[PDB]
């Protein structure tokens, strides 16, 4: 559906359909990619819809190579980044600058490996700053810690609030297992994303394309090594 | 409150809702008076 | 390992339920 | 998008049908078993006169 | 407090008014 | 001292011991 | 012959000569309570962990995921689903159904629809055997209490995640969280329910011992006294006058029941009415009516709070509610 | 009466109890086959098929499933050393379950 | 009403052979089972 | 998933129509008590 | 009066003595219908006398005044109470009519004939007469049908009813266009009862409500005329018990469902049960909390969209499981809540945060902050918080009283169904007094059952 076909629906008609989880496809407009007028644009209704989640999983086998594997999704329809505000700049020749500031720019998402391993992650592009030509707007965002600092584990340990030890084992409350009780690390990592503007509709100020990002998964507050997750799919924005 | 031409009758009104509890009790008095035949 | 022991105790309890219904000592009248 | 849904979680469909074959499931299974009951209604008594129920 | 006192007088005249039917009808007549 | 041999010894005793006790006390009461 | 296909099926369904009676409630009861039984045993053993709280932390309840019989449970449905209907066919994958607490809502929908028809066929066999009907009315009290914990309290609180977990230690979590949010101990309908199960255990031991202590001497001391009764004998194997004339001496003479039919009605009506209230007490607290709140009720002169035992219950109450669902609450009022 | 070693000869005269007593043995044999295949899958290490294969690990009935085509599992792994994208219903665990489901069906037939 | 109903008997001398047999096999083989 | 939903709706409506037409097939006369 | 040995009923089941006494049974119902009208008169005037205009209608423990307010008598824009005299006339006209109903109820119970069969043949009835039972059933459907047209005439012609979804805020709105589309009206009935559907408890506007009572008014006038001119068909002779206790048990199971429906109706719906009058719903007060701290903390310099919670889902705004931008927290379960203060902030794709960063209106945060401190949790002695709360306020929501009373009444009348449907089916079969002791039907059955 286009943007105007979504906005021509009431809330009860789009509810429960999965249409609300989708970015507006840009049906009108051409792939010429030059009639986009140069200059600055504040970028609202910027929304990113993924299509695949693949994680860099180490092989089950001993001499197996480590690639990106197909996954199936555990969280239901909570994964689209939507309605992000920011600035969009294009040059005279085709050099473009994509930047977002505010909006729903993170989406916690659990995805399950073939083999039964549930790897969770937050799909984000938050604080993005990317530069380059309209086939690649290569830049880096940050991935925050998947749980906050006031998150509490099943034993009550946590970063900001919490015990900081295993209280139910009072003789070995603090021991050589302090990797997961004495430090709850909430350090934010970094992820890289590549945007490519594919269609321009300059009479309405609407541009869409394909994105490709790679980000870390989750560290369980500093208890497991985070894994790399390659997210592809579509995106959409409104120049105005 | 009630309309002010009736507010002196507001003491009677506070007793009026509990009256159907007395109607189920009156069935027990009437049956006690015939000795629960 | 203990989950094998847990299910054996649960299957064994459901076994006695099956025998207590379909192989009960039948009540003889008179 | 990522996966494939049926997408009827909060849509309020009549008897929860969204493929029309589901409505014919409802009418086919009701209609097959209405017809078995109707043909077998000759063994249930002809309660034809007015005072012919289980009454008190 | 006359507004509280009349509510009690209205209670007693009504809480008696049920058994007073049963008492009076027991004495004269008796078809209850 | 293994988990197998300590309980395989106990099962090879008690499962045939009690089986023979089931048949004897059946017989000695007849 | 003259009988149709449907008529020979009706005389088999309503047949009193089956070993387990089926009835027309049993064509619902059997395929429902075999559905919920089969998916209970598979999910108690082998279900992957469940995001009960909707906050994307999974909770393990299966024997194959490191649980024993006490701590294992079929975990309630996700809080993100709420009261939404989540069958298998509304999920994308079967593992998404397993992640979001899907097995719970399939057990609970078939179990409740199976115990409503279990109650229906206790009526039906009573009607087929020429009995008086109201054993079903007695069984309506555990049915209502099962309906309160799995259906009505989720309906009032707005999620099946607040329904009772299908396990031993999951039940205990459900009770402890309930007392923090609703104060069930200070509710009179739970007080009446405790009086129904303490009275119902007193009266089971009372009626059970007076009959046992009044058995006519029929056997010797080398054989159990339970062989003095024959199944189907028409004489009455104990002395009701000796049992009445004993409990009459014990407390008061007119306190006892000389009528064994009136004794067994009161023996049925004390647990059933008591469980009827605690099923409604749970269902009124479903709508957040709550238990009596006597906190800071006793105040001396100069306006200062004297504590009571209810204030100590509150200190135990508000210790649980600051720790239950410890990551769910972003906002200071547990309105859900 | 009979000795202990002669008890099963009550079945030599009636063929209906001979069905029922071979059905119970057949329920125990396939009940072993699924239970042994569940035990072997629960202890099999499919990591190195080159230098820690199934005969190296004590797998007894897993080379009999793999001999007649069953190469994939519901844990993703295969025997040749790759990931199963579609394990199907005839996995190792599907066949270990198909013998237990048959074990209970043959059990009920023996009671009949 | 099966006419093929028989009873098993085991006298005490056969009890004493049977109990001896499974203890002597347990005396013999368990040295190998415990290894 | 739709194959499962069609199957469950055939199954559930089979047993619901057994329930409904069973009580329409002269249930109140299936008593032992004569009048 | 009457006694035990001439009936076989003790004092504690003595209303069962007047089963076959048509005139006594008439006075039993008319005197009881006096009590329903007497309570509705007395509890109305009790609530008019204890009405205080400085407090909301839902704070004061008023459950009957919000019903007359929903009809639009004496209310202004935004739920403001203009005058209380329309609530006073409703109290007196029931309190005076209760004496008229009380008189003829006492009349037919004491002086009127015991059975009105031989003297008044129009009113006389035998319970097994299937024509006369449908005849009385048809008379009362026309009364229920014409009663359902009173709501339609009052909404279309006689001043209108209160529409809480009205443009410009909620006030009294004449419903000029009631929805008579059968696909919309009968779409609620075949809708699922679960989350996002709510069977018929989600009827979201007054046009479906008033247009639905056109349907229930015509079908009961037509269905009343149907039962006056017909008798039950032979398949209905085959399925039912035709005693008076059976007809009671049929009504008890029908009305015990209706108690369960009105339990979940008053708890969830805020259109036929407006929140200006009944207070916020369970979903409404929990969504009002998340909206209140989304406006509190946004003015304190925090981006409410980019704010990550401690679990990583989003403290203020998260995504619904079908993809709608909703409020975060434990109130993700009530995301399918719709409210007339909240729906102005909601676009197609869930809530619109562009509309929610710039166009939060000052009346919306007035009303949502009112609903947070009037959540439908209380105590049995009307304290008014969570169970861990001190004696400060005096509040239990009417929705909390209306749902809890009508689940209990709906539960007992299902029990009353199971009592009387078991008994009337067994008493018509003959074995309600016990086993015959001569032909015990178990003794003529094959053992090892
Ligand atoms: C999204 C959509 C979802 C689906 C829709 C959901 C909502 C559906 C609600 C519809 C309303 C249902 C109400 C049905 C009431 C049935 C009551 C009944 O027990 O009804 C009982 C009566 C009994 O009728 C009487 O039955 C008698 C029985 O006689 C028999 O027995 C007699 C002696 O008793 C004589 O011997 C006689 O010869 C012998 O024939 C007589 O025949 C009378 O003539 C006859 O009037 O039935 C009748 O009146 C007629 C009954 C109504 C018609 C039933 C139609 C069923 C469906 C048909 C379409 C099927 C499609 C199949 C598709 C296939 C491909 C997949
Ligand atoms: C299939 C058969 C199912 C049987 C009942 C299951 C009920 C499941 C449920 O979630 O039912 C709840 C529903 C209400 O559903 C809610 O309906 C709501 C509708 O409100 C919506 O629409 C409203 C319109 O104003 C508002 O605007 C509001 O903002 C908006 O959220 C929402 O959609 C909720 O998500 C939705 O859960 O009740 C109803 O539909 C009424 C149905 C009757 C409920 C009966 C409950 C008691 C059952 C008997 C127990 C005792 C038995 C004793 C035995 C001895
Ligand atoms: C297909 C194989 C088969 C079958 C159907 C039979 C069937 C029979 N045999 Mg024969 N038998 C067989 C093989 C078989 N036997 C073999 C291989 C031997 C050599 C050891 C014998 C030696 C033998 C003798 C010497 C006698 C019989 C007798 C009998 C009859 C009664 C058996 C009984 O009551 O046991 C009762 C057994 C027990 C109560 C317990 C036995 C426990 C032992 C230790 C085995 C443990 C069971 C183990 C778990 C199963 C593994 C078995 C393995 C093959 C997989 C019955 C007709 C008797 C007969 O003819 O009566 C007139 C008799 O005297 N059999
Ligand atoms: C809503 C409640 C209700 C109603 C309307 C009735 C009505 C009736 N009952 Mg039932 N009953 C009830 C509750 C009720 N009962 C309860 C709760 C019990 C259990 C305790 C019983 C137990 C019971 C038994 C055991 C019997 C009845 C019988 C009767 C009938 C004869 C009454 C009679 O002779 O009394 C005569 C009694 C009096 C005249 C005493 C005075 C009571 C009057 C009516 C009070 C009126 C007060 C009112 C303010 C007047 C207003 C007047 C108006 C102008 C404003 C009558 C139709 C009898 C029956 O079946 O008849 C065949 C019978 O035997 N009842
Ligand atoms: C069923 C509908 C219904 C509903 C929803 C309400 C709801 C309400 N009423 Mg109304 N009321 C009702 C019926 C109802 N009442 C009836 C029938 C009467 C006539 C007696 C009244 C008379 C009335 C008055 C006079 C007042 C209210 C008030 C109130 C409010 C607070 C009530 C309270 O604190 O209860 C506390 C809770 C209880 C009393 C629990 C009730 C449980 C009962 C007693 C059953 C107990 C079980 C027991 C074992 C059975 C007893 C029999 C056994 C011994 C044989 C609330 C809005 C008050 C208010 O706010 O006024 C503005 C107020 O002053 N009501
Ligand atoms: C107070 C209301 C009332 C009552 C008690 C009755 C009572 C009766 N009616 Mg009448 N009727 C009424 C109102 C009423 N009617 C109205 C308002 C209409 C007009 C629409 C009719 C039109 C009508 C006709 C045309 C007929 C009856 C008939 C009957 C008899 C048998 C009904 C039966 O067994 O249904 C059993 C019901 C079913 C088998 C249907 C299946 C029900 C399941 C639950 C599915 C329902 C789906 C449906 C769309 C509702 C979905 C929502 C639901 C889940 C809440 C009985 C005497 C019959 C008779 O003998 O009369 C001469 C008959 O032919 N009625
Ligand atoms: C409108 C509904 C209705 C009608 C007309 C009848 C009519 C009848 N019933 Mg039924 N009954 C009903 C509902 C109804 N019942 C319900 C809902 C239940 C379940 C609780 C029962 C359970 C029931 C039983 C168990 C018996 C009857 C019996 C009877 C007969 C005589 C009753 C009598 O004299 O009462 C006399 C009244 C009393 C003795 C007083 C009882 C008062 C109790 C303690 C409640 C007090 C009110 C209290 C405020 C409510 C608290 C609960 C609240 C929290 C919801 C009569 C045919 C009897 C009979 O003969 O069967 C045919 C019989 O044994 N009924
Ligand atoms: C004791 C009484 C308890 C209180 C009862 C109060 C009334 C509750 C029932 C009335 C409300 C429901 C009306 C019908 C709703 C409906 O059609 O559901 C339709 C729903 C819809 O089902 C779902 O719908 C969704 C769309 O909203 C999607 O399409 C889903 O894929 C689909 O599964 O089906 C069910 O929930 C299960 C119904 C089948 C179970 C019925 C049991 C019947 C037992 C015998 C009855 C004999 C008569
Ligand atoms: C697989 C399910 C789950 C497994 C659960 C494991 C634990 C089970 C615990 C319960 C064990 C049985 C208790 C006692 C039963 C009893 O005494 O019945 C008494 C009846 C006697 O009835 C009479 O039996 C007569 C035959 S005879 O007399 O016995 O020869 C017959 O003629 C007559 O009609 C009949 O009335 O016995 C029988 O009918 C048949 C013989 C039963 C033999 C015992 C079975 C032992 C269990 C083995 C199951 C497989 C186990 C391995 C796989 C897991
Ligand atoms: C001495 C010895 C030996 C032998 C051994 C043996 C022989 C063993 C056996 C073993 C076995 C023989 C085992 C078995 C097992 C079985 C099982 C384990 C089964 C199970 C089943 C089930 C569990 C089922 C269930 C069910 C039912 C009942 C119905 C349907 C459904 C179900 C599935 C649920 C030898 C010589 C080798 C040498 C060494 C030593
Ligand atoms: O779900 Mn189970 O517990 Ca009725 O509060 Mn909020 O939500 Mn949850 O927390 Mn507290
Ligand atoms: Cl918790
Ligand atoms: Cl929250
Ligand atoms: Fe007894």
């Amino acid at each position: 559906l286009t943007f105007d076909e979504i906005q021509g629906l009431t809330y009860l008609q789009v509810k429960g359909s999965g249409i609300a989880n989708t970015c507006p496809v840009l049906e009108s407009g051409t792939t010429n990619l030059k009639e986009l007028k140069a200059g600055s644009y504040k970028l609202e209704n910027f929304c990113i819809e993924p299509t695949s989640f693949t994680v860099k999983e180490e092989s089950q086998f001993k001499g197996g190579e480590t690639e990106f594997v197909k996954t199936k999704l555990m969280t239901r329809l909570t994964y689209t980044l939507d309605a992000m505000s920011g600035s969009f700049k294009v040059g005279s020749d085709g050099s473009a600058e994509l930047k977002e500031d505010d909006g729903i720019d993170y989406a916690a998402t659990t995805v399950q490996l073939p083999g039964g391993e549930r790897v969770a992650f937050l799909f984000t592009i938050k604080q993005f700053d990317g530069k380059g030509t309209l086939d690649g707007i290569k830049g880096d965002f940050l991935v925050p810690s998947y749980r906050g600092s006031s998150f509490l584990d099943p034993k009550g340990r946590g970063g900001s609030t919490g015990y900081d030890n295993a209280v139910a084992l009072p003789a070995r409350a603090d021991a050589e297992e302090l990797l997961k009780e004495n430090v709850k690390i909430t350090k934010a990592l970094k992820g890289s994303a590549v945007f490519s503007v594919a269609k321009v509709d300059p009479v309405t100020g609407e541009i869409a394309g394909v994105f490709e990002s790679i980000q870390p998964s989750d560290t369980d507050l500093g208890a497991k090594p985070p894994k790399d997750i390659k997210v592809t799919g579509l995106w959409y924005a409104q120049l105005k | 409150k009630l309309p002010e031409a009736y507010a002196p009758f507001a003491p009677i009104v506070d007793v009026l809702p509990v009256i159907p509890v007395f109607f189920i009790l009156l069935a027990f008095v009437w049956q006690a008076a015939v000795s629960f035949r | 390992m203990e989950a094998l022991v847990y299910t054996f105790l649960l299957v064994g309890t459901l076994g006695i339920i099956f025998f207590s219904i379909f192989f009960r000592d039948p009540p003889r009248m008179i | 998008l990522v996966d494939e849904r049926m997408n009827g979680d909060g849509t309020g469909r009549p008897f929860g049908v969204n493929d029309p074959v589901l409505g014919w499931v409802l009418l086919g299974v009701f209609g097959t078993m209405w017809a078995i009951w109707f043909i077998g209604q000759k063994d249930l008594g002809d309660f034809e006169d007015a005072d012919d129920g289980l009454k008190l | 407090n006359i507004e509280l006192a009349l509510t009690l007088v209205s209670l007693v005249l009504v809480v008696s008014a049920g058994p007073l039917v049963v008492v009076l009808l027991s004495a004269r007549g008796g078809n209850l | 001292v293994n988990i197998y041999g300590l309980t395989a010894t106990a099962l090879f005793i008690i499962i045939p011991t009690s089986f023979l006790l089931i048949l004897y006390v059946k017989t000695a009461s007849t | 012959e003259n009988s149709s296909l449907w008529a020979r099926f009706c005389e088999w369904i309503t047949s009193t000569e089956n070993r387990l009676y089926i009835g027309w409630f049993g064509v619902i009861m059997i395929p429902c309570l075999l559905t919920a039984t089969s998916v209970f045993i598979i999910a108690f053993i082998a279900a992957p962990p469940v995001d009960i709280d909707g906050i994307r932390e999974p909770v393990s309840g299966s024997l194959l995921y490191g649980n024993n019989i006490i701590t294992g449970a079929v975990i309630p449905t996700s809080n993100a689903i709420g009261l939404h209907f989540y069958p298998i066919w509304e999920a994308a994958s079967l593992d998404e159904w397993l992640y979001n607490g899907g097995p719970y809502q399939l057990i609970v929908c078939h179990f409740l629809l199976g115990v409503y028809c279990y109650m229906g066929r206790e009526w039906e066999l009573s009607f087929r055997l020429g009995m008086r009907p109201w054993i079903a009315v007695a069984y309506s009290a555990p049915v209502a209490a099962a309906s309160a914990v799995f259906l009505v309290y989720p309906i009032g609180q707005g999620s099946f995640s607040d329904g009772m977990p299908l396990g031993i230690s999951g039940t205990f979590n459900f009770m402890i969280v309930f007392q923090a949010e609703h104060n069930i101990l200070m509710h009179p309908f739970h007080m009446l329910g405790v009086a129904g199960v303490f009275g119902g255990s007193l009266f089971s031991a009372m009626h059970g011992s007076l009959v046992t202590s009044s058995l006519i001497r029929e056997t010797t001391e080398n054989e159990s006294a339970n062989e003095g009764y024959r199944f189907g004998q028409e004489e009455e194997t104990y002395n009701i006058v000796a049992a009445h004339g004993y409990f009459g001496r014990l407390i008061f003479q007119y306190a006892s029941f000389n009528n064994s039919r009136s004794l067994h009605f009161f023996l049925a009506a004390w647990p059933v009415i008591g469980i009827w209230f605690t099923a409604l007490g749970l269902s009124t607290m479903a709508f957040n009516l709550n238990g009596f709140n006597f906190n800071q009720s006793v105040v001396d002169s100069q306006g200062r709070v004297l504590n009571t035992w209810a204030d100590i219950i509150n200190r135990a109450n508000l210790g649980m509610e600051v720790m239950h669902e410890r990551n769910a609450h972003n906002f200071p009022l547990d309105l859900a | 009466g009979l000795p202990w070693y002669r008890v099963h000869t009550v079945v030599i005269n009636d063929p209906g109890r001979l069905i029922s007593v071979h059905l119970m043995h057949t329920a125990l044999v396939s009940g072993w086959a699924g239970s042994m295949a569940l035990f072997e899958i629960s202890v099999f290490d499919p990591s190195d098929p080159v230098l820690n294969p199934m005969w190296r690990q004590g797998m007894f009935v897993l080379p009999f499933m793999t001999r007649l085509g069953i190469t994939q599992s519901w844990g993703g792994w295969t025997i040749s050393g790759e990931t199963a994208t579609n394990p199907g219903i005839w996995s190792y665990e599907g066949v270990a379950a198909a013998h237990i489901i048959l074990s209970g069906a043959l059990f009920l037939a023996s009671v009949w | 009403p099966n006419p093929n109903k028989q009873v098993v008997e085991l006298n005490r001398t056969s009890l004493y052979w049977g109990l001896l047999l499974i203890f002597v096999l347990a005396v013999l083989f368990s040295s190998y089972i415990f290894n | 998933m739709l194959t499962l939903k069609i199957f469950v709706y055939t199954v559930v409506t089979f047993f619901v129509c057994l329930f409904i037409f069973g009580f329409l097939s002269n249930d109140p006369a299936r008593n032992p008590g004569k009048n | 009066g009457r006694d035990q040995e001439t009936t076989g009923f003790a004092w504690w089941s003595g209303n069962a003595r007047l089963i076959n006494l048509s005139g006594k049974l008439l006075g039993a119902h008319v005197a009881h219908a006096g009590l329903i009208v007497f309570w509705a008169g007395a509890m109305n005037l009790f609530e008019v006398s204890h009405f205080v205009p400085e407090k909301p209608m839902y704070e004061q423990g008023l459950i009957l005044l919000p019903h007359i307010a929903t009809l639009g008598y004496g209310v202004g824009p935004g739920g403001e109470i203009i005058d209380t005299f329309p609530y006073f006339v409703s109290g007196v006209l029931h309190l005076i009519s209760s004496a008229v109903l009380g008189f003829g109820g006492v009349y037919h119970s004491l002086i009127g004939p015991e059975t009105l069969e031989e003297s008044y043949p129009f009113f006389g009835y035998v319970w097994k007469d299937k024509n006369k039972m449908t005849n009385i059933l048809g008379y009362h459907l026309i009364m229920l049908g014409l009663g359902a047209w009173l709501l339609v005439w009052k909404a279309m012609y006689f001043g209108g009813v209160y529409d809480t979804w009205a443009p410009g805020g909620g006030d009294v709105r004449v419903i000029t266009n009631p929805t008579t589309n059968a696909a919309v009206i009968f779409g609620y009935l075949v809708k699922s009862p679960f989350g996002g559907d709510g069977w018929i408890c989600s009827v979201d506007n007054m046009e479906d409500i008033i247009g639905g009572h056109i349907w229930i008014g015509t079908l009961e006038i037509l269905g009343g005329i149907w039962h006056i001119y017909t008798t039950p068909w032979p398949w209905a002779r085959r399925a039912f018990v035709w005693s008076g206790e059976a007809y009671l048990s049929y009504s008890l199971g029908a009305i015990g469902v209706m108690g369960f429906i009105a339990c979940c109706m008053s708890w969830f719906n805020n259109t036929a049960y407006p929140s200006e009058f009944y207070g916020p719903t369970g979903p409404e007060a929990s969504q009002s909390q998340a909206f209140t701290f989304l406006v509190r903390d946004q003015r304190l310099g925090a981006n409410v969209a980019s704010a990550q919670g401690p679990t990583g889902l989003g403290k203020y705004l998260m995504r619904s499981p079908t993809g709608e931008i909703i409020f975060g927290g434990e109130t993700m379960r009530f995301w399918d809540f719709r409210g007339p203060w909240l729906e102005p902030l909601r676009g197609p794709n869930g809530l619109d945060l562009n509309k929610l960063k710039n166009d939060i209106q000052p009346w919306q945060e007035r009303r949502a902050a009112e609903y947070m401190t009037h959540a439908p949790l209380g105590s049995l002695n009307s304290v008014g918080g969570v169970a861990t709360e001190i004696n400060a306020v005096n509040f239990v929501s009417p929705r909390s009283w209306l749902a809890c009373s009508h689940f209990c009444l709906g539960f007992f009348f299902f029990i009353g169904h199971l009592w009387h449907a078991g008994r009337a089916r067994a008493a018509a079969a003959g074995f309600e007094k016990g086993i015959d002791r001569f032909d015990e039907p178990v003794l003529s059955m094959r053992p090892l059952d």
